[PDB]
């Protein structure tokens, strides 16, 4: 749960910059 | 020794302050300093943009000293289960910071040094191979700095 | 070695990031971290409040590599000629930062490490006696932190 | 000159906090 939400925003952040 | 430590501490204070002032103008003391600064800013930005979601997940953190390692490892394993990327790495650092703050909040200051060691080990063994294959931290600075 | 240096660098990155996140909540990684943070904030505050005056004096900085030491020493000697206090010490750090930024601006990056060494030496020999007599850096944190 | 102005604002800063 925590990791799922953390993973989702990490991927959003990644998609924006990388 | 006490004498040298005093001298070494004064030097580090100077280096720290100068590094900071240089960074405020978009310069850097060294490549290491540039990486530290990029990571700080990326963590800030990450936590700012996704404030609702980040607060949500951190509010689910109910750590005790006896359950903190399991909590750390299980989140981090799931975070990187299907890949490593720069954003998940930023998320990994931000999560570690949140755990340290929560630990201090609950008078579990003893966890702070433990979390740092767990993170450094994970970085060394499980993230560094991807990082090296993908241009190293210098590449992160180019992207998120 | 390259292998250990990689490991040491990853550890420092973790420590740096955690120190920063803790400081954002008014906590500190260590006393040293607390001092660094207090000095950064005091320098920022100093430069913000007295922006007009600080810009004025830094605009008078016309350094060359051959005249930078003399410029540094003459300003710092005059700064502390009739006393040391915590505000003049903050001013000393801010001046050093300004000199480093100006050096990099003018492609005199070679001066940055020299200025750091001059500042560390001055701190060791000429400021530390007052600092120790006046409660050490822990006392500065209590006042400006 | 530089040092005079630096000294003045340093003392102002000092007077406020210390």
């Amino acid at each position: 749960w925590i990791a799922q939400e953390l993973r989702e925003i990490g991927d959003k952040f990644n998609a924006y910059y990388a | 020794g006490p004498l040298g430590s005093m001298s070494q501490s004064n030097r580090e204070l100077v280096v720290d302050f100068l590094s900071y002032k240089l960074s405020q103008k978009g310069y850097s003391w060294s490549q290491m300093a540039a990486v530290k600064q990029a990571l700080r800013e990326a963590g800030d930005e990450f936590e700012l943009r996704y404030r609702r979601a980040f607060s949500d997940l951190t509010s689910q953190l109910h750590i005790t000293p006896g359950t903190a390692y399991q909590s750390f490892e299980q989140v981090v394993n799931e975070l990187f289960r299907d890949g490593v990327n720069w954003g998940r790495i930023v998320a990994f650092f931000s999560f570690g910071g949140a755990l340290c703050v929560e630990s201090v909040d609950k008078e579990m200051q003893v966890l702070v040094s433990r979390i740092a060691a767990w993170m450094a080990t994970y970085l060394n063994d499980h993230l560094e191979p991807w990082i090296q294959e993908n241009g190293g931290w210098d590449t992160f600075v180019e992207l998120y700095g």
